[PDB]
Parts: structure tokens; C-alpha cells; sequence
């Protein structure tokens, strides 16, 4: 996980079909001493792209990403799927996977506040959590109500289109979600967020 | 779905079924009150949508259909089992 | 012994279950007739019309533990066909004369045997007395069963199941414990001249 | 261990038989006929000895097999594994060529009341009489060659062990 | 297997699935020593009764099948199983032999190049368990599998007269008075030695 | 069993393997007591009660007894726990019951008592044993006599008898048949075989002291003038 | 089984009271308490007996969890398990309307030199004066009186342990508790 | 009990022999070789056992590269009441009502008479063992630890503090 | 292994089957000791007699494989396997040094950057660390795979002089002299550090 | 005994197995000749040309259970190598002994005992010189086989192995039991001159 | 525990040593060796003793692998891990600043005639002389003063463990 680099080179290059990204702000090592709790160092990590790889080889054909270096990827710390290569100068560079990226944020380089505004990129769509009760009619489970906010393209269609065919919701229709089913998020205004995959998405309420 | 609103019509991807209990419950008295955990729950399609992602089903609102034993989730709404079946677990139709 | 027996052991009975065959082995104890109990009733549940063909080899028991065994086979839906491989006991042939009529069926070197139940008594005045009626109650009831399977009198079977008595196959024939023999046909074996 | 084997066809009589020693052969010998009653049975026998009671269940349902039976010795039958011995298909019963076999009466005790001792020794001249008619048998041996042999220890090769009927043919060569 | 209450009787199986009945349980061949249940080497060898989107097969032919092939049910009254186009061998002809079928999919009938006597007699053997190498002469060959690319079906390389190796355990194994016959897949060929 | 008891068990499945015999009739809500009910067992039975209560409140449990006696408080935290729960517990009595298993099957709700045709039922007073000094004697008698009023107004709540007709049976060594112990109001349903009406002889010891047979008419019953 | 309570935050103290069986109770309180510190933890104790160095550490495992707990007597409860009948949160103290009561004093084994009996005699009297000066403070009775009842080797009903201070309510409804 | 495999906590329970103190010392050969920083909590409870089997325990834990905490639970009686001092300054935990027993190990003399004297010089040779490393792990003099390890004396987890034994409590 | 009889006197593979022969057994290469159970580091590469419907795989080439490739069988009195052109590693030169073994499949050979003692001589509370980072270095680079779009053979952008920050356990390893070479996935390089 | 090391025994045992590589447990009985011949009869499985290694250290046994391992190493067609480590009884220097000719490896600090097969007589007066003829009977057979295998008469092996005779492999290289001995060469040491 | 750490071979010497606890040793010795014998093999030594020709079947078996040996040695070892604590190379022979180290002879026995006890009497004495050829070979000591520490019981310290010759290096300095 933490490996060191050798010392005549400084130039990492991704893992083929993956994404290499960059984060120092908002660490454990931060000018911020009052904080939220913990979902606040789970917040949009906003990590700079610093170069992209190939596409995926697969089984003999080249796949797109569908990205840009002219992001700022966020992906899941806790989420220890990942390397963690420390250069010598401080810098550490991470590199992740097509599935560990979130989405992009809009002024990213700040605090959890443009949250509401996270606009995904991978098979993930944004739900807002409406303040209800949790289990009335179980004793089993029951799943929370949920509004969504933004909605992201899916994974890469293997058919000769090529094309990426993204997720059939849409911002404003009612749907459900369970508390283990996704990523969790807060803000500091009280309102709550998760994110979904799409094959955890079933159906609207 | 099925609990918040009314409208219990779902999306394009999957339908929903209502399996039919019988009555095995009253001779647990003397032998085991249950059949052990199978397949061929014989349920009816409450609502049916044909056109998917994937294969399509070529049923009509009321039939029977057979399913597979996993990737399915179980939920009591009223009463009654609702099993949130897939549209590529289905097989075919019984008699 | 070692346990790599018991293993292989515990795979060929669980093969048994597949085949709707149950196994009643070694001493008729409280432990073993609740692991056989269970074991009824779940082969009922599969198919509540397919016979069940229980394996009798038990050379003993208490009395008690075998009146469990007796009364749950009667009260199922399907029949249970019993048979004897190697020997039977009082608590044994109980289980063997327990089967429906005309699908009991016995090897014809195994033996049968039976006699009435042992025991004891032990205490005071009273508890010898009240003892003895448990025991009685005991001799009255398995001669009263085993006048309505073989179909004699109640005072032929005491005369009989008062002292320890074995019986041949070719004889339980003509008795009424098995109705028939399973075997294969014998070869042509030419005589002397 | 023994389940690679089992698979195969090969069941294996080893330790002294008791009454849950010899139910774990027998109900292996239904399960090979359950799998296929077409294809060879070889059981291999390794025991010290045993009851009667038990081990007269391993012959009638080696004897309900319909398949061809096929008996072989590995080392020691005291008693009880030499009449499973030659209880075997004619032509398939073999043995090794430095093994022992000793052929026995079978062993009993009775105690008891002093009536317990008329059902006792009737037993004991009833089992007497019914393994006498089965080892005269494949061994095309009258009755008063049999029970002359078999009234106390003996031992024997399996040199004149092929002339008496036990064996039909030597494995090991000479 | 599960009672179902017989309601409209209109079976339609979706995809390429084919409900098809178990025909008899061997005619009690094997009758009268125990009448035990033993291993099937004949898998629903009976008629089909709805086709669904499947063109290989017809009605009413007589097709064997897999041991694993599908999910039993108990509908009409008797056993059936509802199956998928993937495991289908070949009909049967009028008479029940086994070396007579052709396959009608992405299989291959092989009868097993071996000797006729190997236990010589109940000699002392073991290990016969072999995995790598076995034998198998060809008697009839199928059609090959549906290729993604061109939309079409191709025959594989290989002759209707030569030995070609294969791999064990592969298949479902017959017997016809004594002869082997393996059916195995396309797709399971390695050389032929001929 | 002798020497050793072999695992009687079956899990079978076309892609995995499920449990052992015990495990899977306690997941479909069949509780079985075997053995010598000590303080081992009784929180297996009563920790299985709590276990099947969270799963579902309304499913009637079922508690399969066959023991042939126990611990005198042991018994008794197995009752007052299947009494202070929400839904119904039906009884199957299996074997023997001495004077403790035979409790916990009139313990049940009314008419889900169900007893089979050769099960045995006693009902004593508790047994116990003097220890040393007076000061322990006297609280020896002060502990059975406590033990002997709590299971004294048991039987008067589940059965509604008198209490002259408990204290005339418990006094020696009873031994109920359970067309006796419909009588008693023990259980509610006698369980039998397909058309099986046999007299056990205890009913023909009844029939003796109510004066429906003679020895001169002995009728379709067994012979008791043996004595 | 005991798994399916395991998840719910409930435990069983069944059996006689053991060293190995000891920090079984131990080890598994205090992972409840890392879990959840808000969720109460209910436990079951039916045992006959058992040692006062063991029955100590149940009593110290309890005041270590800064959640609530609640007991629950079913069975017995012979001189160790009333002691850790009491020692829980007031008012959330529950039991079955017949279960029984044991408060006397542990037992112990002395042997060997003339110095060692007298250190092990004071010893369990140490024992007995931290175990009667513990019971009194949840129970609201004087030291005096606590200390001559546990004297006396005599069972206690449910129904005057709920005036004597042990336990706060009774399953039930009070009416079902048998003299 | 593997549960506490995984969250770095091993069990000292009954009596220290040779085939526990070998497993004892495996699990704490795995567990500073998937971390070297983070501590080991021990819940030492026993009534004694032999002369060298508690010193194959403790001399492993002074080769343990981060330090160790050491929980008494119940009771230590002269055998677990040295695993307990040789823990780290700042993380000797005790209950609050426990128990720490100090006192001489036990151990026979079974052979000839020559062979009982030159056996009892290794005793003698364990007391001083014994006694001159609990005198540094206490602070306290040489004397006074020889003075109360010849009788049984036990020790109030309030008065351990103050004598050496442990460093604080847990009370919470 | 089996004996084959003299039938055919004929070998045609079909597909991805390539037969290979092996060299010796063992060659007697451990003489002096005789060592009746020693290491076998070298799964018998050997020349190539037939060739099948191979596409990458040349008659003169000495392919090396793995010990799972294919099944084994006794040519007239020699051993023989009909390897998988899936799991192939690499073809050997003329030389026997294994740094001239250039791959023709989907591998990537490594020199290796490791320590040679973990442990230091040996101490105490020690010999574990995480399987998967650890340190190499590439030396030669194989052959690619298969492109959809252009029908032609593409390799990844890779050379023959960086540094890899492989995954451990993957493959096979083989000693030249003391220095070692690794084989990996194409598909295991974490960073091409030149 | 500790059920912990059964496992951890097993274990190395099977991985060892694959490597074909079999062992003796302790004393030769009837439980582990059934075993022994198992593993024997299925390592020709993998091939049938390349050696058996066989682990030998048995401290004693009976005579039957060894003869049913005997006869089957020389009938199969690998040779199977004996390898003596520890200490060989009268029973288990005679398996050591009934391998290939050749192949027959040891170390130099073995123990090897060959003494006549021990044994017991109980019954009647008739009972006790039938059961002393089968034991000189496994008397002639054991110093018979060892004749013929060591290459010695017949007078030298029954009286070197009447009573217990213990060797070294240096001394029982020259016998015949051990045909060569396993030790890696050392380093030449810098003696005193 | 111990399957935790065998496949980094592992060796731990624990309890008696028996004839089956040291044929577990020895099993798992062969296996060590045959998968890499470039690569060391560390001994764990904690025993209080055991049996004369079973605690010889370790020495001679970690003399059979061709790679390297490290033994170490906990708490007590009384005449067969002592013995086995020199058994391996020089440079590599670490001990516990306060391990026992106890030197001992071993024992015999014998029970039938009293000419099978003359025979067990030089059996021993092959023994005793077989172990004070090994044990001077690695102390660099004459066999007069190794004969005469062999007599009589002594438990020695480390301190001079290291100047005996047993031993080479001190974990921890101190």
C-alpha cells in the first residue's frame, strides 16, 4: 500500500487502464482544528489528474475511459482498493480504479459545501436523503425514501455502437436506498446524500 | 413502491409476482410445517412489462412464470410475499 | 475407533437420505431415537406417497426409547417397509413387526429374535410395586401389538415371549413377523446323480 | 485416504467386526449396488476376528449382490474373514501367496439363567450347522471332511488352501 | 419439483428454453431384486412439448439431455424439466441404440479406442483413475457452435472415422451391450491420431 | 448406541451444500429437548425460544420433549419463559416424561397439547436431599415445601382440577397413560395411527373399578386377572 | 443459536461459573460496547454457583460498559448470579415471577502452613467484606442488616425481593409469583 | 475466541505449561510481524504454574519493538503478577477489584541426594531471578521484595499503585 | 501417461494444441549425490513436432510451458505433451541461458530487485510482510494481443529497461548463475518508472 | 493427547503424499496396515516408473499386519525405496529390508533390531502347540525371507536373531539390511598435528 | 498459532518427546526441504525432555536437508533439546539471556532376562559414547571434562553457555 519509490525517478505512469490522481488537501494535517464528523475527511477528496493511462486491453479490444486531465477525480479513501506511491519530495500519487471514481465537484478545492452540486462521472447517481422514519412497517428491513440530484452515464456497452449507456433515472423522481447500500454523505446543513451504483438501482417511489 | 404510493408499476427491467402460500401450516403438528427452500415458487405477474435490457417477456398480466433461486429480493407489502424478480430469471411459462 | 471410519461412515448414510432409506444401528438409546425421529418426518415432507425403507440391525435397548420409534410410523401418510439385515432384538423385531402387511420383508440367514423386556426395581415397598406395573405395562402392550401383526392369539404369544426365543426366516414365514423374503434366484447347480 | 478408493469400487474389511464395525460394510455393499449392479465388487479383508451375529450380515448381503463378487485376502483371517473368503464368486477368489488363514467354529457365550443355556447352545449348533452347509458348498467338500477341520485352530497356507476351495488362483506367482 | 394447480395449459417458454418430459423410468429394467434407485444414464428421454424461440429441435422428437440440464417440475400431472438449447446431444431414430445418434449442436459422439479385456480376468489392479490421457474413436460429429462475428455456424476439423484424444470426466458417458459411448464437447478435440 | 453414535444428518443442494440435521429443523421453528435437562441444555432451549422470537411474533413454536427427567430449576426456568412470550407454543410429548418433561408438556397453550398413544406421563412430588446442620435441615424442608406450592398451583391453572386431586396423586410414585391424561386435563388431542383404538391396561384397570368387566366376560381386551 | 443473539447485543451466563468460562463473558461485553455505546446490552444468568475471583470479573466487566445493561434471571441464581443480578442499572432490572434467589456468603478450601491458613482466612473475609459493602449500595439498606441475611443459607421468592431492594420490576405483572 | 486473534488481544488463562507458553509465544511472533507499531493487550488471568514456563513468556515481550499492555482480570497468583510488572511503564492496567497475589514459584526436588541439592541451587537461583528483576520493575528496594515473596501475600489494586505493581486502573 | 498402440503412426492437432517432446528425465543434472528426490525447476522445454492450427508458434522454436499445460502420453517409448497456446511463456534460443528466452504470448519477463534475507541472518518476530508489493525490473518485453479494429497484433506501452513494481507469486521463477528471472502479467506492471 | 497437533499432522502427511512419500505409524496393527495399504495403492496413479520413498520407524507391532504390507511392496511395479529414520523393530527393519535391491537408502545413526516375532498362546493343551507351530511357522518365514535378501545361510540369520541384536547402518551395510547410506560430504577439518 | 507460521518454516519442539510428538517433527522436516534448499529453517526449542532413540530422530533428519538450520531455545531444555540446541552450524546458535540450559545423560530400559538386560546395558553404552563424539564436535572440547558434565545434573546459564561452545550469539546483548 505505502511503497516508497526508487530515487532516480520521479515519473509514475498509470496501470494501464486506470486512473492516476493527487491529493493533499484537507488531510489529517490541515489548518482546520473544529471539524464535522468523520463523513468530513470522507468528503470529496478532489484529487488532480496528473496523467492518464491506455485503454483496456480486455480480451482484444481497445475500451475508452471517457475522461479528461482536466479534472478533479474524486474517489473513496476508506475504500483501500487502491496504491498509495509517496514520492521524495512529499508528493504521493495515488492511483485508482474506472470504478473508484466518484465524480467531479464544482470549486473543489474547498470544504464539503458543493456537496448538493457533486455531478458523477462513473455508474453512480446522487440521492438526497429525505428526513423520514426508517423501518415502520418491518419487525427484514425497510429502505429510506430518497430524491434524486444528479445522474451519471453508465458502463461501456459491448455491442458495435460503442456508445455508453447511461442510467434511465432522472433529477427529481423519488426512489429508495438502504444504509449499507452506498457511500455516505453529510453536509453541514443538515441535509444527507449517498451514492448508489447502478446495478443497486431497482426502482422509483 | 408498493408501501409510499400507489402507482406499484415498476421500471422497464424487472416485474412483480405474488406467491401463493398453502396450507401446510396446520399439519405441523405432527410433521414439518414447511417444504424445505426450492425453486418454482409458482407465482402470478401482478404487472407486466415485456421490453428490457434484456430478454424480453412475452407474458400477459395474470400468468405464471417459473424462477431461479437467487438474485431476487423478498419484501411483505399487505400481507401477501412480494419477490422482486429479475427479467432474466425467468425460463417460461407453466400450465 | 478412529474417526477417518466415522467419516466414511457419515457419507454413505447421507447417500441413504437420497434414496429414502433410514438407519436404525446399535443399542436403542434416548440420544439415537430423537436423531431417528427428526429423520422421519423430513422424508415425509419431500413426497408425502413414497415408501421409506428402513434398515432394522439392533441388538438391544430400552424400552422406552424404542415406544417413540413405533407410534411415529403409523401415523404417517406413506407406508414403511422394513427389513432385517443380521439380527433382531426385542426392541429390534418390535420395529420389524411395526411395518405395513405385505411389504415386510427379511434376509433368510438373519436371525429374530425376541423375548420380553428387562429391568429392574429399586427403593422402597411402594416404588416395587409401582415399578412392577411399569414393566407389566410394558409385557401387556408389546404382546397385545404383536397379537394383531402375526395375527395370533394373546395367550400363544406370552408362552413364547416370556423366555428369550429366536426364530429362523423360514419360519417367521408361517409366524407372521415378515410376510417375504427377498433373495435372488439360486444357480443351476447340477446334482450327484 | 479410503474415500479415494471407494469411488472406486473397493471396500475395505479391516479391524475386528463388531456390531457397528460390521453395519458400516454392509451398508456400503448397497450403496456399490445402488451405483451399479453391473461392474465388479472387491472387498479386502483384514481382520482379526468377530461375532457371529455380525459377521453372518457382511455374507447374505455380499450374497445379494448381483454383480460379481470379488473376495481378496491382505494378511490375517482368524475365524471369521475365511469364510467371507471363499463366500465369493468361483474364479475371482484370490489371496496372497504369504498370508494366513485359520478356519474356526464360531465363537459364542452364554450366561444367565440356566434356561438362557437351553437357547444358547441351540443357537451355537444352529449357526454350527448352517456355516457347515455353506463351506461344504463352494468347496465341493462332503460334510464329514468339514467338521473335522474346523472343531479346533487351524491355520493354513494358501499352497492347499487352492485344492480345499478357499481360493481359486494365486496372485503372487509362486 | 412442486404440485402446480393446472389452470390454461398455453406453455411458452421464453428465450431458448425447452420444457421437455421424462418418458418412463427404464420400463423396470432392473426389477425384481429390491427394485433399488439407482444412477440415470438416460436423461429425459422423451418428447418435447413447447419449443419456444429454439430451431435446432422439432416437437416430437425424442432427445437426450444432460444429467444437470435443468429444473424439475411437476407439472401435468407427471415429472418434467425445463432446459436450455445449450445442453441438447441429438434425436433418437426408432430403435433406442445409443451409437446411432447425430448431434444436432456443439457436440461430439465418441465411442473410447480401448481394450476389450483390461481387468484380465480380477487380477490385483488399481489406479486406473487416469486424467490426462484416454482414447476415443469418432462415429458421427454436429454442427459447431454459433459464431458472435460472422452470424453463422461452422463445422469443426474433424473426420467421422479417425481416434482423437480428449479429456476426462467431460461429457456423459453410455453404454450399449458393453461399448462405451462419451458425447463431448466441440471443442473438446485434441489430435487425431488416424 | 455402544460404542458411538454416528452423525445422522442431510444437506443436499445442486449448488451448495445447507446444514446438519438439528440445525436446519431448528430454522424452520422445531425445538427438541433430549437428555438430562441440566443448566447446560436449559439455556439452549431457552436461548432458542428468544432466538425463534425475533425472527417472526406471530409463527406458533414448536417444542418437540423427550427426556426422561431434569434439574428441578431448570425445568422451571423453561416454563415461565415459554409463558411470558407473544405467540403460541405447541407441545409434542415424545418418549417418557418423569415428573418434569411432563410439566413443560401441560405447560403448553390450550389445544395445542398434543400427546401420542404410547407416551409416558408421571407427576411426583420434587425429591431432595438433607444437609448437616439444623439451620440448613430446617431450610432444607422450607426449600421443598416451596417447591412443592409452586408446582402445586402449575397444574391448577393449566389443567383446572382441584387441588386434593394433585396432592392425592404427587404423594406416590403416578404414572399417567394419556387417555388418562385427557381426563386430567394434561394435554387435549390423543394422537393415534391410521384407525388405532387399542385399550392400554391401565384403562382396563378402570374398566374393572367402574364395573364394566368381569372375569367371566372379559370382552375384546387384554387378560389382567393375572395378578 | 447463541450467534443470531450474539448480533442483537444479547448474551447467556449459563452453567457453573469457571475461570475458562470467565472471560468468554468478558471478552464479548466489552465488544458490544466498542460497537454500539448507546444500545443497551440484556443478559441472561442461570447459574448454581461458582468461584469469587471469576464472579468478580463479570461484576468489573459491567461497570466497564458505558452503555446500559439489563439482567434477567431465569433458573438459578446460588450465590454468585444474585450478586450479579443487582449490580446492574436501576430500574431496568427484570426476572422470571418464579425464579429463585440465593444470598450467602462463597465457600472455599484451606490447607498447608501455619502462616498460610491465616492469610487465606483473612482473605475470604476480605471477600466477605467487599462483597456485602458492593450489594449494599444498589439494594438502599443498611450494612448491618445485609451482612446477617447472606448468614443465612435460605431461598428468596421473587415477591419480597422487589421491596428488599435487589431487583426494581417483575415480569409479569406481580400477579403471577407463586409463595 | 478468535475474535480477539484479529483485534490483537491473546488469552493468559488457567495454569502456564509447556504447550500453552509455546502457543502463547505463536501469537505474539504474528502479531508484531503484521504491525510493529500498535500495542498488544493481554488479559492475564492465573493461579500459578511452572518455574520456566513463565519465563519462556516473559522474555519475548521484551523483544517486542512497540510496547505492550498487560489487564489483569480476576486474580494473578505469583506467576501472572510478574507477566504483569514486566509490561511498560505508563500501560500496567488492573480492575479495580482484582486481585495480585506475590509469592515464590513452586516446584519439586525428585532424584538423589545429590541431585536434590544441586536442583535447589537453580531454585535458589530462581528466587534470585525472580526477586532481582520484580525489584526493578517496582523501584523498591532489595530487601523488601525478598521479605514478603516467602509467604503469600495479596495485594489490593488500590495499594498496587503505590507499591509498583501496575501504573493505573480502569475505571470508566 | 499411457502407453500408445502402433495404429496410426500419425499426429494431427487441431486448434490451440501444439506438441512438444520432452528433453531427458532429469538428464542426470544432480550427479555426484544422485539425490533420488531433488528440485525440478524446469518444466522438460523441448523441440516442437507438429504444429496444428497454431497461430503465434513456429515449427523450430523450443517453447517452454507450464507443468499444467496438457496431457501427458508416450509417443513410442518418449514422453510428450500437448500444451495450450494459452499458457505458454516463451520459446528458448540456441544458448541454454534463460535471458535470451523471449516471450511470444501474453508475458512479461523481470530480472528482479528483491533482498535476498528478509529476515538478516535470522531474528526473532519476523518473516512476514504483504504478498503483493515488491520490486523489479523488465528486461524484455513479449509479443501482444489481438486487435478487433485493425486484425493485428499491438503490444502495450512498455520497455525493456524500467523498473516494476510487481505483483508476487504470479508465474514461475528460474536462476541463472545466481540471477534470477521472473515472469509476470501483462497486466501486472504498476508503473513503468524509465 | 493434544487433538491440536492431529491436524497440523495431517497436514504434512498429505502434502508428502503428493510427493509420494508414505509413512509407518508406531506400532504395525491392524488400523494402520489398512491405511498403509491404500497409500501404497495409489500413488501408481501419477506413474508407475519412478521410485516410492518410504518413511520407516515403527518401535514394534504384531506380525500379521506387517506381512499384509510386505507382500504388497514387491508385487506393485515402482520400485519402492525404504528410508529408516529413528529406530526399526524386529517388524519394521524387515519393511526396511523388502525393498528394491539397490535402492535400499538409510542414515548412518539409525537403530536397526531383527529378533524373532513376538507372540502369545491361550486355550487348551491342544490350543497351545497349534498357535506355538504358526509361530515358528512366522519364525521360519521371517529369517527365511531375510536369507534370501541379505544373501546369508540359513544357520547364520537364526542365531544372530534369537535374542534382540541391535546394529548401526555402518555395521549393517556389511550384513545386507541397508544397501547404502544417505549423508551429505563435509568440510575437511583443520586437525591438531 | 502454528499453521500461521509453518509455511516461513517454523519449527517448534513443544511437549514430551514421544514417539508420535517426534515423528510429527520429523514429517514436517522432509517437507521444508523439498520445497526450497536454499533458504533457512529455524528450530524452536521448548521441551523439559523425552525418549532416547525418538529424541535422535531430530538430529539426524535436520542433518539430512542441505540447507541452512537456526535453532533457538525457550525456557527449558532438558538433554534433548539441549542436545539439539548445539546439533545446528556455527554462527547461527542464538539462546535467551535467561533460558536453562540443563545437561543430562539419557535413560534406559530393559525388562526380560537377565541377559536382555546386557544387551540394553551396551545398547546405552553405544549411546552415551555416540552423543560425546557429536557434542565435541561442535564445543570444540576433549572428551575427558564432556564425559564427566554428562554425569552429574547441571543447569547452566547462558553467560557461560557461550564459552562452553553450545551456543554462539545472545539475543539482545544482555
Amino acid at each position: 500500500e505505502a511503497i516508497s519509490v526508487p530515487a532516480p525517478f520521479t515519473k509514475v505512469a498509470p496501470k494501464g487502464d486506470r486512473v492516476l490522481v493527487k491529493v493533499a488537501e484537507e488531510e489529517v494535517k490541515t489548518r482546520g482544528g473544529i471539524l464535522l464528523p468523520p463523513s468530513a475527511i470522507k468528503k470529496p477528496t478532489s484529487g488532480e489528474v496528473v496523467q492518464l493511462g491506455d485503454g483496456r486491453v480486455g480480451d482484444g479490444e481497445v475500451r475508452p475511459f471517457y475522461l479528461q486531465p482536466g479534472q478533479t477525480v474524486v474517489y473513496s479513501k476508506f475504500g483501500f482498493m487502491y496504491q498509495d506511491l509517496k514520492l521524495s519530495n512529499g508528493e504521493e500519487y495515488i492511483l485508482i480504479r474506472e470504478d473508484d471514481v466518484i465524480g467531479i465537484m464544482p470549486r473543489a478545492n474547498a470544504q464539503a459545501d458543493d456537496v448538493p452540486e457533486l455531478q458523477p462521472l462513473a455508474d453512480r447517481v446522487l440521492i438526497k436523503v429525505e428526513e423520514v422514519a426508517d423501518v415502520t412497517m418491518g419487525g427484514k428491513e425497510r429502505p429510506l425514501s430518497g430524491t434524486v440530484v444528479r445522474v451519471g452515464p453508465g458502463k461501456y456497452d459491448k455491442d458495435a455502437e460503442g456508445k455508453r449507456r447511461t442510467v434511465p433515472l432522472a433529477p427529481g423522481d423519488k426512489v429508495l436506498y438502504f444504509k449499507y447500500a452506498g457511500d455516505n454523505m453529510e453536509t453541514p446543513s443538515g441535509d444527507k446524500f449517498v451514492v448508489l451504483r447502478s446495478d443497486d438501482v431497482l426502482c422509483k417511489a | 413502491a408498493a408501501l409510499d404510493i400507489t402507482k406499484m408499476t415498476p421500471i422497464h427491467d424487472r416485474v412483480l409476482i405474488r406467491p401463493i402460500e398453502e396450507e401446510q401450516k396446520t399439519a405441523g403438528g405432527i410433521l414439518l410445517p414447511k417444504a424445505p427452500p426450492k425453486a418454482n415458487s409458482d407465482a402470478h405477474i401482478g404487472e407486466v412489462l415485456a421490453v428490457g435490457s434484456d430478454v424480453t417477456l412475452a407474458v400477459a398480466k395474470g400468468d405464471m412464470v417459473v424462477f431461479q433461486k437467487y438474485a431476487m429480493a423478498e419484501v411483505e407489502v399487505k400481507e401477501g410475499q412480494i419477490i422482486f424478480v429479475a427479467e432474466k430469471s425467468i425460463m417460461g411459462k407453466l400450465e | 475407533p478412529n474417526p477417518l471410519v466415522i467419516e466414511r461412515f457419515q457419507g454413505v448414510v447421507s447417500q441413504l437420505f437420497q434414496q429414502r432409506i433410514v438407519r436404525l444401528g446399535g443399542a436403542v438409546d434416548d440420544d439415537m431415537a430423537n436423531l431417528l425421529v427428526a429423520q422421519l418426518l423430513y422424508l415425509d415432507s419431500v413426497d408425502n406417497k413414497r415408501d421409506i425403507t428402513m434398515y432394522v440391525n439392533s441388538p438391544g435397548g430400552s424400552v422406552t426409547a424404542g415406544m417413540a420409534v413405533f407410534d411415529t410410523m403409523r401415523h404417517i401418510r406413506p407406508d414403511v417397509s422394513t427389513c432385517c439385515i443380521g439380527l433382531a432384538a426385542s426392541m429390534g423385531a418390535f420395529i420389524l413387526a411395526s411395518g405395513q402387511a405385505g411389504k415386510r420383508y427379511s434376509l433368510p440367514n438373519s436371525r429374530i429374535m425376541i423375548h420380553q423386556p428387562l429391568g429392574g426395581a429399586q427403593g422402597q415397598a411402594t416404588d416395587i410395586e409401582i415399578q412392577a406395573n411399569e414393566i407389566l405395562h410394558h409385557k401387556l402392550t408389546l404382546n397385545g401389538y404383536l397379537a394383531q401383526f402375526t395375527g395370533q392369539s394373546m395367550e400363544t404369544i406370552t408362552k413364547d415371549t416370556d423366555r428369550d426365543f429366536f426364530m429362523s426366516p423360514q419360519e417367521a414365514i408361517e409366524y407372521g413377523l415378515v410376510d417375504a423374503i427377498i433373495s435372488k434366484p439360486q444357480m443351476l447347480q447340477s446334482r450327484e446323480v | 485416504p479410503f474415500g479415494l478408493l471407494l469411488r472406486q469400487r473397493i471396500v475395505f474389511l479391516g479391524g475386528e467386526v463388531e456390531d457397528f464395525g460390521a453395519d458400516a460394510i454392509i451398508s456400503q455393499l448397497l450403496l456399490l449396488d445402488s451405483q451399479d449392479p453391473t461392474k465388479d465388487i472387491k472387498i479386502f479383508i483384514n481382520s482379526p476376528g468377530g461375532s457371529v451375529t455380525a459377521g453372518m450380515g457382511i455374507y447374505d448381503a455380499m450374497m445379494l449382490c448381483r454383480a460379481d463378487v470379488n473376495t481378496y485376502c491382505f494378511g490375517l483371517a482368524a475365524s471369521m474373514g475365511a469364510f467371507l473368503l471363499g463366500a465369493g464368486k468361483r474364479g475371482k477368489r484370490n489371496s496372497m501367496p504369504n498370508s494366513r488363514i485359520m478356519i474356526h467354529q464360531p465363537l459364542g457365550g452364554a450366561s444367565g439363567q440356566a434356561v438362557d443355556i437351553e437357547i444358547q447352545a441351540k443357537e451355537i449348533m444352529y449357526h454350527k450347522a448352517n456355516l457347515n452347509r455353506i463351506m461344504a458348498d463352494y468347496c465341493q467338500q462332503p460334510l464329514s471332511k468339514i467338521e473335522e477341520d474346523t472343531d479346533r485352530d487351524r491355520y493354513m497356507s494358501p499352497l492347499e488352501a487352492k485344492e480345499y476351495g478357499l481360493i481359486d488362483h494365486i496372485i503372487g506367482g509362486e | 419439483a412442486t404440485p402446480v394447480p393446472k389452470q390454461f395449459k398455453a406453455v411458452k417458454p421464453v428465450g431458448d428454453r425447452v420444457l421437455v418430459k421424462v418418458d418412463k423410468e427404464e420400463a423396470k429394467s432392473v426389477g425384481g431384486v429390491l427394485l433399488p434407485a439407482s444412477v440415470r444414464n438416460k436423461p429425459t428421454a422423451g418428447s418435447i412439448i413447447a419449443l419456444g424461440d429454439a430451431k435446432s429441435v422439432k416437437l416430437s422428437d425424442k432427445v437426450i439431455y444432460s444429467k444437470f440440464a435443468g429444473t424439475e417440475l411437476e407439472l401435468g400431472g407427471a415429472e418434467h424439466v425445463l432446459l436450455k438449447e445449450e445442453d441438447v446431444i441429438g434425436v433418437l431414430s426408432a430403435s433406442e441404440k445409443i451409437a446411432q445418434l447425430k448431434p444436432l449442436s456443439d457436440r461430439i459422439l465418441i465411442k473410447g479406442a480401448k481394450a476389450e479385456d483390461k481387468t484380465s480376468g480380477g487380477v490385483l489392479l488399481a489406479t486406473e483413475s487416469a486424467e490426462k490421457p484416454t482414447f476415443g474413436t469418432v462415429v458421427a460429429v454436429g454442427e459447431g457452435r454459433e459464431d458472435e462475428e460472422t452470424k453463422a455456424l461452422v463445422k469443426p476439423n474433424v473426420t467421422v472415422g479417425a481416434t482423437v484424444m480428449y479429456s476426462k470426466y467431460s461429457g456423459t458417458e453410455f453404454e450399449e451391450d458393453g461399448d462405451n459411448y462419451i458425447v463431448v464437447r466441440e471443442s473438446d478435440i485434441l489430435a487425431q491420431l488416424s | 448406541s455402544p460404542v458411538v453414535t454416528p452423525d445422522i444428518q442431510i444437506g443436499h443442494g445442486e449448488d451448495a451444500i445447507e446444514m446438519d440435521l438439528y440445525r436446519y429443523l431448528l430454522s424452520n421453528r422445531i425445538i427438541f429437548i433430549g437428555g438430562y435437562i441440566n443448566d447446560k441444555m436449559a439455556t439452549q432451549i431457552v436461548g432458542s425460544l428468544m432466538a425463534l422470537e425475533a425472527v417472526d411474533e406471530n409463527e406458533d413454536i414448536r417444542i418437540y420433549i423427550n427426556s426422561p427427567g431434569g434439574q428441578p430449576y431448570s425445568v422451571l426456568g423453561v416454563v415461565d419463559a415459554m409463558q411470558s412470550i407473544k405467540p403460541d407454543v405447541q407441545t409434542v410429548a415424545l418418549g417418557a416424561c418423569y415428573s418434569y418433561a411432563s410439566l413443560v408438556v401441560a405447560a403448553g397453550t390450550k389445544g395445542k397439547r398434543y400427546a401420542m398413544k404410547n407416551t409416558r406421563l408421571m407427576m411426583t412430588q420434587p425429591m431432595g436431599g438433607s444437609q448437616g446442620d439444623i439451620y440448613q435441615i430446617k431450610a432444607t424442608v422450607e426449600e421443598l415445601n416451596a417447591l412443592y406450592q409452586i408446582f402445586s398451583r402449575y397444574y391448577m391453572k393449566f389443567t383446572g382440577m382441584n387441588q386434593d386431586q394433585i396432592e392425592q396423586a404427587t404423594c406416590r410414585d403416578h404414572f399417567m397413560t394419556p387417555e388418562q391424561a385427557k381426563l386430567e386435563g394434561l394435554i387435549d388431542e390423543i394422537i393415534r395411527g391410521k384407525g388405532d383404538y387399542t385399550v392400554p391396561p391401565a384403562i382396563v384397570r378402570q374398566f374393572r373399578e367402574v364395573g364394566l368387566v368381569d372375569d367371566l366376560t372379559p370382552g375384546p381386551f387384554l387378560k389382567v386377572d393375572c395378578n
